[PDB]
């Protein structure tokens, strides 16, 4: 492939937050040297992408060149520090990335990459009660971060506080109301929350995300699963039980046909036969 | 309470496909229990119910047309030092618990390198401190690095990807039709 192609990569998985660091390190190491004069500025973003994941590969016999060859272009870059204090980090050093990022943070008091990476090794360091509670100062002082508004999501999921990451995922549905996967992510949410008065919004929410993106089965499961849980629940009347049956029919009445086309799709396998005798249930 | 060459290359193959996010997934078996094969579910943030408990009836789905029954279940935690069971693993080994006996709770200790914790009148306690039994050492980790060094884990693909593509299959023949000749 040509170096026109392998920029065009490099720029994709980088639009996107990917994490494939095998394969972006692959092609990494062939533009440091094999196409480092095809492009001109543009080696300096891929030198700070190619790092990080090289970090993440486990391999720093390329992290410490792509970060020397930065950190001589851009003498005393703030980028290039941070840099530094995750290869530190990388390489469980954690004591001297604290002393690093608060050499940092009293130069420009609005950094904020020094202000994730102080949490970042409060995650690695399992202090979760510390980390969740240096994530939420943090967006007190620095609201509207949608990245740290589902870090701060993640951590409470996985702390298994359901009740205040949903608070997380409204601020970010706010903000991205047409992003299905907030919707299905807040649904799933709602659904392990609690039951009849979460089960009503995780139904609801499970159709949202159909409803703004119809390719989507992640939200068709969820849905028919919020369905079938609200017409198999006591508290529900008689209105909700009939109208929560025609939901679950009615989802399961397109899974079989996306099913039906995916079985169609492969000519030796045939998947209509393997959801189709749980629906009946 | 041993494990086949196709079970540990499968669980070895899915967590080197997701290193930095969690894995889970369900040991299915044949109806003393020998873990002939598992069925990879998720990755990254796992503490979510619908999912997982879609998975359950849609693995059963198979499990019952093809003569198989769920014996146990896996997870892989995110560090690399921490491998004690989180509630979500009690939480699944408790359902399949009343749904087949003698059930397996696998913790893959990143840095051998597998717990397994049997939950007897009390609580979930391991037995890899005092010793773990298997069928072949060398003969697996023979074959798990032969599929390794080949990359083949961006071949293999779980319960997660398929429900992004129903064209991906969660049961990975390409990838037990290479260990049968291996």
């Amino acid at each position: 492939v040509t170096w026109e192609e392998m920029r065009d990569k490099m720029r994709k998985w980088r639009e996107e937050n990917s994490r494939n660091s095998e394969q972006i390190v692959e092609v990494g190491e062939e533009l440091i040297n094999e196409y480092a004069s095809k492009l001109g500025d543009d080696i300096w973003i891929i030198y700070e992408q190619v790092m990080i994941a090289a970090l993440d590969y486990g391999r720093d016999d390329l992290a410490l060149f792509c970060l020397q060859e930065l950190r001589r272009q851009f003498p005393g870059s703030h980028r290039v520090k941070r840099l530094t204090g995750m290869r530190f980090e990388a390489m469980e050093r954690y004591d001297d990335a604290i002393q690093l990022y608060d050499r940092i943070l009293q130069e420009d008091p609005t950094n904020t990459a020094a202000r994730k990476r102080k949490i970042a090794i409060r995650k690695a360091q399992g202090k979760n009660v510390e980390a969740i509670r240096e994530l939420n100062e943090y967006l007190e002082q620095f609201v509207g971060d949608q990245e740290a508004w589902h870090e701060l999501a993640e951590l409470y999921i996985n702390e298994h506080d359901y009740a205040k990451a949903a608070f997380c995922l409204e601020e970010l549905m706010m903000t991205n109301p047409h992003n299905h996967l907030y919707c299905q992510q807040y649904a799933e949410v709602k659904y392990t929350q609690g039951g009849l008065e979460n089960l009503e919004l995780s139904r609801k929410y499970f159709a949202q995300a159909l409803k703004l993106n119809n390719r989507n089965m992640r939200a068709l499961f969820g849905l028919y699963m919020s369905a079938s849980h609200i017409a198999s629940n006591p508290k529900a009347s008689a209105k909700t039980k009939k109208d929560n049956m025609k939901y679950a029919s009615w989802a399961a009445s397109q899974i079989n046909r996306a099913y039906q086309f995916a079985g169609r799709s492969k000519k030796e396998t045939k998947y209509s036969l393997k959801a189709v005798e749980d629906m009946l249930e | 309470v041993k494990l086949t060459t196709q079970a540990y290359c499968k669980m070895v193959l899915h967590g080197a496909k997701y290193p930095h996010c969690a894995v889970n997934g369900l040991l299915v078996a044949e109806k003393h229990t020998l873990f002939v094969d598992c069925i990879p579910l998720f990755h990254g943030t796992l503490a979510l119910a619908p999912m997982l408990e879609v998975a359950l009836t849609l693995i059963d789905s198979w499990c019952k047309d093809h003569s198989y029954v769920i014996a146990g279940y896996y997870q892989a935690n995110e560090r690399v030092k921490d491998a004690s069971p989180n509630q979500v693993a009690e939480k699944v080994a408790s359902r399949i618990a009343e749904g087949f006996s003698d059930t397996a709770l696998i913790m893959v200790d990143n840095t051998p390198t597998i717990h397994v914790y049997e939950h007897h009148e009390n609580r979930w306690r391991c037995r890899d401190p005092h010793h773990d039994y298997c069928e072949d050492w060398p003969e697996a980790q023979r074959i798990s690095a032969s599929l390794l060094d080949s990359r083949s884990y961006e071949t293999l693909v779980d319960f997660d990807n398929h429900l992004d593509d129903i064209r991906n299959d969660w049961t990975n023949p390409e990838i037990n039709k290479a260990v049968l000749h291996l």
